[PDB]
């Protein structure tokens, strides 16, 4: 989601934008404010939750040595979805 | 030698020889030598009163059992926590006996050390450097002056109280058509990371209480 | 003094050894005195290292002598190992030796060729530099960086050799000796080369010791001394090679010595490939050797030791030492001083070219002006370590 | 106790000698310096600057220090005499490009934070 | 064990002397010197054709730092500041705040490609293989400011080359 | 023949912009490690000379300066002096990372933080050292940068 | 002042001053000092230009990273002008020529271009403005350079009533085309042709003096709307100057070139300004008011013509 300011400048996934009065945006004149449109926060939300059997499920981001360290995610609480700290993929215990 | 690939095999024979060779120099020149110590990695240390730079260095160079022909290295270690802040160090080689000894003195800003150039021609420039970077003055040096720093460097860099970024940064100015100097300004300051762990690392080296 | 001239190399010519401002005092045709100025490249390396971790400081030693890289790192590594009181695994010691000789090949090729480039001999510069290009790949295929590999570290090396490399180093070594014989076929017997480096810059045996010379300067005038034979460090006690010794003392012998050392490097590599042992490449002491990524991403202790060794480094026992190696140019060593913290307190770098340059005045007495070209070159002076 | 090894001068009376010896060394060299480097300041200006650096050290009292201050001066002069310095190095004592740094209190309180 | 390099004694026999006398007046060894050069004329030059050809490299090659993403697309970096704390030249600047969804992530991440020394330490210290160095090296710029890569530039490069960075890491992650 | 004033300028302007880039004679400043790569770039493998870029030229008949290595405060005045002696046109190319922002030695008292302070740089080549191939890319890139010059056209429109 | 322009630092190279200056025609002899002085303290600077980007390189060292910007524009266009002045805390116009082309005559560079710039600054709401007028401006003046100049001094005082128009006398400096004009152009390959330079009074000023004046004007809040002229501290006669010049330049002297493409030398109208007397305007505030002292031509003429001097000179007599 690239939502632009009324002044006409894009807003990054960090939210920074040179507001109306600031002179610092003059640099872009004749050039462009390079931004990356693959907003990280959006893409993860697209990925679906996963159903598991036991209270504890292990996440490694897939690939073992090529992923983040191994973390064990509690899932006793059912009012919320367990989340892997590193990659952010969610898990939830099923029918309970 | 022992069967432990992750440890350094001790060579005690060479260590014993240095201790035997220890008193050999402590007895011969007791007017100067203050302290002689041997480190566990087979390196002899001789502590000499600063006056005895020539008597001691000249001895080992020529004695019939030292024969330390070549001067390996010559520097100083700034240490602002001592009255004699600086600390010269001479590293000597001996091709005949195939061994190295280290000789150290102590001085300060205003107490020059006699040039050892007569003993070794090697220290012709190493003594310029020590003066250039640390400020210690060498008496009777044939030609003492800056060797490393830039001309008119109003300071002695390698002192521990000399900021890493200096005091003036250069730049070229069109108004005067020549390089100029100004007080140093950094686009990004040098971040000063604090690394010291708050837990005692080696109990062996523990300094006793005060 | 008749007419002192500030002969300057600031407008550097194609020699790539640094920038040298030389102040001389001629008497007509013949030179009579010299006074090199060497501050032109002093960057302050010996002062910055006091703010870095021993690990962070390692890349500096790579940029001291920028034609003998991996040899420099080995010099620093041995010093830290010695103070750490740990030994690299036997496989590591062979790899480091394997590249020490390869680096020594790199250094001499630069030394002999450029030393011949300065005297107008231009063809030998290329032929051998092509081999330097091939050798760069071995640097690049193990460490990923053509020159400043930083491959050698305290505790062994970083990554093990990739497959098909030793089987490819062998290919280089086998045909290499033909390259040198081509080199000698235009320098040794050539009369023009002889006229330039015979009876030039003769150094007396006693003086060489007094001024503080080392390497091909000492052994170029008869002195029998090579730290690879008297004070071996890694495995040199377990290989066979003959330290060439000259007798005349002039430049010619030093040129012969360097060419002979390269051949004595091949005789060693031939033994490193055949004797290369198996095992791990780094000390299996996690507190000094950060674990491989496999264990870091799986085990608790394996992670912490990968979280402190890359932010705080390893503590070193308080102390100081001087360690030296037979670097290609000459004796190279560091007077590292540790006060117990993960950052060195002091590090003096004994550049072999520092003493070999101060002694230029002595060697330059009573020689034509053009002979300083063949005198500076024969010493293999690189101002990266002269100034630091 | 104050037993201290001297460098050259055993007392201020001898030490002050080299200072006057030194001052003449500069005072007679400024004319050469201006012409040698083709600077663009009259011979008068250099000596006036020279006095300043000598003057700011009038407060000194230690015999050793004056020997040290003197020792540096010879090196500075020797480089100047031999033309080892360069036109740039000569003018670094005058601070041309540096704009007037304010020094009174109300000046400081209007420009920034430095006391 | 040593050996002598220049200790030959010229035998004073007439034939031998005539050879050294023959050598001088006929330049034979110099005629030989013209021989080796002639051979190299008829050899095949080792010159490659750039840019239509490239110099062989290796998977471990170090190039333009870049920031990676998981297969899902999420940023791998978690602002652990290991890379900053180890970059010898202090060419890395980092800031982080808890993102909207309360996940540790960066806000400001800058690499100074002029203070960088291209040492490879950053990719060694990353516990999640986020910051790496791609096989690209042709990124010379006409201005100094262009060579200051911030978070946006690094992410784009990572996305730009990711088709290759993984391929190299795949073949080489075992040695590490 | 026939052509407007604008057209004839472009073609005869296109010529010189081609001559001044097909024949570059670069002065070399071998100040540090990155000096070595400059030698490799001239070595047999790449043979920078194959593009007309000769190996050695008198600093007072150069065509482009390639600052390679660190720029010490002591050595800075010499560099500027050399720069002023270069006949126009003169293009300066910064090579490496210590000749761009002080590289490894950015915080060294005796290092000029980026040679651009002493002279105006045209092309910046990153990498310490920039692989001998990358440096060659910069030189090729410089020729294009020349190729995008329109002196006479601007002159005709004065 | 705007939040991002608050002063910060100690005024060095990388210190932030807060002066977002847009300089028009900065490529000229006068501009490069103004740019350099603005760059000295690190003030953000935008530099529109018309020539090749190559010709702007020498300005680059004068500014820190991201403080110097090289846009493009055209006098005949106002769309380009707006971009370069959209967020400038001040705008400086330094355009001008010593000769006329077939594209931009004297009026275009001295009337419309100074104006067109002024209006857009008003349209964009620029808070300040500076304009370089000529000391001898008068619509009844002989020199079309001056007559064209005299028109511009009016609109700029009208379109931007608060613009600080400045009217300096002849300027000299290292790259000046006045002291270098006499030494080389007048004499080289040609004996002096002075047409009885006995009545004229010339009062040139030093380039550095002008440069320091402009910056001080920007800082001052009360300088809004005023008008200044900068004149050396000592008046002189045309003939006395030329004769004295050859003493410093050590060229032979004998008391008493057409218009072509390229940059002409010794143009028809340029002569009138050499002979034209310097106006005496005691009522207009000058350099001394800006906290700037005039530097006598004796002190600084040495450096400019030192190069003319191939490989003990009484200073020129003054005229009250
Ligand atoms: C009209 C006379 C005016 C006086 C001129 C001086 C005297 C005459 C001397 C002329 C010498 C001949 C120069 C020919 C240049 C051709 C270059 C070439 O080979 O093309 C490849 C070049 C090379 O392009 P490149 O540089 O981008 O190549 C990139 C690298 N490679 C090829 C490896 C991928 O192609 C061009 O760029 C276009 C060349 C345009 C040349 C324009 C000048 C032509 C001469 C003027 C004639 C005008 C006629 C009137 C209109
Ligand atoms: C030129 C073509 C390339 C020649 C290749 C080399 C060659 O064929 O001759 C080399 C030959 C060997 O000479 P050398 O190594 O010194 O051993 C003999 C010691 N008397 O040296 C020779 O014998 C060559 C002799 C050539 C004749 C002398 C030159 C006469 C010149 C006028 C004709
Ligand atoms: N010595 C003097 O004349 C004195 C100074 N002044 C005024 O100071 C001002 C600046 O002085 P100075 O630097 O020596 O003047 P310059 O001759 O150097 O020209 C100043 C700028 O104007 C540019 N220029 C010329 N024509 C145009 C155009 N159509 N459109 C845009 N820009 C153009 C020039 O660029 P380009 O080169 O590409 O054309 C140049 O950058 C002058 O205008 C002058 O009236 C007033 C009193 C005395
Ligand atoms: S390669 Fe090394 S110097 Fe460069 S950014 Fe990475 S850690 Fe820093
Ligand atoms: S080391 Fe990796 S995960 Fe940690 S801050 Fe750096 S890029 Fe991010
Ligand atoms: S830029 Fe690269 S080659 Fe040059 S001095 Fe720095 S690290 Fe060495
Ligand atoms: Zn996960």
């Amino acid at each position: 989601g690239v939502r632009t300011s009324p002044t006409g400048e894009k807003v990054t996934h960090t939210g920074q934008v040179y507001d109306d009065g600031d002179y610092r945006k003059v640099r872009f004149v004749g050039r462009q404010k390079e931004v990356n449109e693959n907003f990280a926060i959006d893409l993860i939300a697209e990925q679906p939750v996963s159903q598991v059997g036991s209270r504890v499920i292990s996440c490694d981001g897939g690939g073992g040595a090529l992923g983040h360290p191994r973390v064990y995610i509690n899932l006793d609480k059912e009012t919320k979805t367990g989340t892997c700290g590193y990659c952010g993929l969610q898990f939830r215990q099923q029918h309970h | 030698a022992d069967t432990r690939p992750t440890v350094r095999p001790r060579n005690d024979v060479a260590h014993k020889q240095l201790s035997a060779f220890g008193e050999y120099v402590a007895e011969i020149l007791p007017k100067y030598v203050q302290q002689v110590q041997v480190s566990c990695f087979n390196e002899l240390e001789i502590c000499i009163h600063p006056d005895g730079v020539i008597p001691v260095l000249t001895f080992l160079r020529d004695h019939s059992n030292a024969q330390f022909k070549s001067l390996a290295d010559l520097t100083a270690v700034d240490i602002p926590t001592r009255q004699n802040r600086f600390e010269i160090v001479y590293n000597l080689l001996s091709l005949r006996f195939n061994s190295r000894i280290r000789v150290k003195t102590y001085t300060d800003e205003l107490t020059p050390i006699e040039s050892s150039v007569p003993v070794y021609k090697a220290a012709n420039w190493y003594e310029r450097e020590i003066w250039d970077m640390f400020g210690v003055f060498f008496a009777n040096h044939p030609d003492l002056r800056r060797i490393l720093t830039d001309y008119g460097f109003e300071g002695h860099p390698f002192r521990k109280d000399f900021p890493l970024s200096g005091y003036v940064e250069l730049r070229y100015d069109d108004e005067v058509k020549r390089v100029v100097a100004e007080p140093v300004e950094l686009a990004q300051e040098f971040r000063k990371f604090d690394l010291n762990s708050p837990w005692e690392a080696f109990p062996a080296y523990r300094q006793p209480p005060e | 003094l008749v007419s002192n001239l500030t002969l300057n190399f600031g407008p550097q010519h194609p020699a790539a050894h640094g920038v040298l401002r030389l102040v001389m005092e001629l008497s007509g045709e013949m030179v009579r005195k010299c006074d090199p100025h060497i501050g032109l490249l002093h960057r302050g390396t010996e002062k910055l290292i006091e703010y870095k971790t021993y690990l962070q400081a390692l890349p500096y030693f790579d940029r001291l002598d920028y034609v003998s890289m991996m040899c420099n790192e080995q010099a620093y590594s041995l010093a830290v190992e010695k103070l750490l009181n740990i030994r690299p695994p036997p496989r590591a010691q062979w790899i480091r030796v394997l590249f020490g000789e390869i680096t020594r090949l790199l250094n001499h090729i630069m030394a002999v060729t450029t030393h011949a480039l300065d005297i107008g001999a231009m063809t030998p510069f290329f032929w051998m530099f092509e081999e330097r290009e091939k050798m760069f790949e071995f640097y690049e295929r193990v460490s990923g960086a053509r020159m400043h590999a930083a491959y050698v570290r305290p505790g062994g090396v970083h990554q093990d050799l990739p497959l098909g490399l030793m089987d490819d180093i062998y290919e280089f070594s086998k045909n290499f000796s033909l390259r040198i014989d081509e080199l000698e076929e235009m320098l040794t017997n050539n009369r023009i080369w002889r006229n330039r480096t015979v009876d030039i810059g003769i150094v007396t045996a006693e003086d060489a010791l007094n001024y503080g010379f080392s390497g091909v300067m000492l052994r170029g005038s008869g002195i029998q001394w090579d730290l690879r034979k008297t004070q071996p460090y890694d495995v040199y006690d377990q290989v066979e090679f003959d330290v060439p010794i000259g007798s005349r003392g002039d430049c010619y012998d030093r040129y012969l010595c360097r060419v002979e050392e390269m051949r004595q490097s091949i005789r060693i590599i031939s033994q490193c490939l055949n004797k290369m042992p198996p095992g791990e490449i780094k000390v299996d002491d996690a507190k000094v050797s950060p674990p491989k990524r496999a264990e870091m991403k799986t085990s608790m202790e394996s992670l912490i030791h990968h979280f402190k060794l890359y932010t705080e480094g390893y503590q070193v026992p308080p102390g100081a030492t001087y360690t030296a190696i037979e670097a290609p140019k000459g004796e190279f060593g560091v007077y590292l001083v540790s006060d117990g913290s993960s950052r060195p307190y002091r590090c003096k770098i004994k550049a072999p070219g520092f003493a070999h340059l101060a002694g230029l005045d002595k060697m330059s007495k009573g020689h034509m002006l053009a002979d300083v070209v063949a005198i500076i070159g024969t010493q293999d002076i690189v101002f990266g370590e002269v100034d630091r | 106790s104050t037993s201290v090894k001297p460098i050259f001068s055993r007392d201020m009376n001898e030490a002050k000698r080299r200072v006057r010896e030194l001052y003449r060394a500069w005072y007679r060299e400024v004319p050469n310096t201006v012409h040698l480097f083709q600077l663009d300041i009259s011979v008068k200006q250099g000596r006036d600057k020279v006095r300043e650096m000598f003057k700011k050290n009038a407060h000194i009292t230690d015999p050793r220090v004056v020997d040290l201050l003197v020792i540096k001066g010879k090196m500075e002069l020797e480089e100047t005499i031999k033309v080892w310095k360069q036109r740039t190095h000569v003018m670094r004592f005058f601070h041309e490009t540096e704009a007037p740094r304010p020094k009174d209190f109300l000046s400081k309180f209007y420009v920034g934070h430095d006391p | 064990t040593y050996k002598y390099v220049n200790l030959r004694e010229p035998s004073m026999d007439m034939k031998s002397v005539t050879d050294r006398a023959a050598q001088t007046l006929l330049w034979t060894e110099l005629i030989r010197g013209l021989g080796m050069t002639l051979s190299y004329l008829f050899r095949e030059p080792a010159t490659i054709n750039y840019p239509f050809e490239k110099g062989p490299l290796s998977p471990r090659f170090r190039g333009e730092h870049a920031l990676r993403r998981y297969p899902s697309g999420e940023e791998r970096c978690i602002a652990c500041k290991l890379c900053e704390a180890v970059c010898p030249a202090q060419a890395i600047t980092i800031e982080a705040e808890p993102r909207a969804d309360g996940s540790r992530r960066t806000t400001r991440y800058d690499i100074d490609m002029t203070k960088c020394i291209y040492c490879g330490f950053c990719q060694e210290a990353c516990p999640v293989d986020a910051i790496v160095e791609g096989p690209n090296f042709e990124f010379s710029t006409e201005t100094h400011e262009e060579l200051l890569y911030n978070k946006e530039k690094l992410l784009n490069n990572g996305d730009k080359w990711e088709a290759e960075i993984a391929a190299n890491i795949q073949a080489d992650y075992l040695y590490r | 023949p026939s052509s407007r004033g604008e057209y004839v300028v472009a073609k005869l302007d296109d010529l010189i912009n081609w001559a001044r880039r097909s024949s570059l004679w670069p002065m070399t400043f071998g100040l540090a490690c990155c000096a070595v790569e400059m030698m490799h770039m001239a070595a047999p493998r790449y043979d920078m000379d194959r593009f007309g870029v000769v190996f050695r030229a008198s600093p007072r008949q150069s065509d482009v300066m390639i600052v390679a290595g660190t720029l010490t405060n002591k050595m800075a005045p010499a560099l500027r002096k050399v720069y002023d002696q270069m006949p126009e046109p003169r293009y300066v190319v910064s090579m490496g990372s210590c000749a761009n922002g002080g590289g490894y030695y950015h915080y060294s008292y005796s290092v000029v933080r980026g040679c651009d302070r002493i002279v105006p740089v045209d092309i910046y080549v990153p990498g310490c050292p920039p692989t001998a191939e990358a440096l060659l890319y910069g030189i090729l890139q410089l020729q294009k940068k020349i190729k995008r010059e329109k002196r006479l056209r601007i002159w005709y429109r004065r | 002042l705007h939040h991002a322009v608050i002063p910060h630092g100690k005024g060095g190279r990388s210190s932030v001053s807060g002066i977002v200056a847009t300089v028009f025609g900065a490529t000229g002899f006068l501009g490069r000092y103004v740019v350099n002085h603005l760059g000295r303290m690190g003030s953000q600077v935008i530099v529109p230009h018309r020539c090749e980007p190559y010709d702007t390189m020498h300005l680059r060292p004068m500014g820190d990273l991201g403080q110097i910007i090289f846009m493009d524009w055209n006098g005949r266009d106002k769309d380009s002008i707006r971009r370069a002045v959209e967020h400038s805390s001040v705008v400086i116009n330094l355009v001008g020529r010593e000769w006329e082309t077939q594209n931009f005559d004297f009026e275009d560079v001295f009337v419309k271009i100074p104006q067109a710039i002024a209006q857009v600054s008003k349209e964009a709401g620029v808070e300040k403005f500076i304009h370089i007028s000529h000391l001898n401006a008068d619509i009844k003046s002989s020199s079309k350079y001056l007559r064209s100049k005299a028109v511009g001094e009016k609109e700029v005082r009208e379109t931007f009533p608060e613009a600080t128009i400045i009217k300096p006398a002849e300027i000299f400096g290292r790259e000046d085309r006045f002291l270098n004009y006499f030494a080389n152009i007048r004499w080289f390959g040609g004996v002096p042709l002075i047409s009885l330079g006995k009545k004229t009074v010339k009062q040139p000023v030093y380039i550095v003096d002008v440069t320091k004046g402009i910056i001080n004007a920007i800082k001052d809040p009360d300088a809004r709307g005023k008008t200044f002229a900068f004149v050396g501290p000592s008046r002189y006669l045309l003939f006395d100057l030329v004769q004295y010049v050859f003493a410093v330049a050590h060229r032979p002297f004998l008391p008493y070139f057409e218009i072509s493409p390229f940059e002409p030398w010794t143009t028809r109208d340029k002569v009138e300004r050499i002979h034209t007397t310097d106006k005496i305007l005691p009522h207009l505030p000058g350099l001394e008011d800006l906290g700037v002292e005039a530097t006598p031509l004796e002190l600084k003429a040495i450096e400019v013509l030192r190069r003319h001097r191939t490989y003990d000179v009484q200073p020129a007599k003054t005229i009250p």
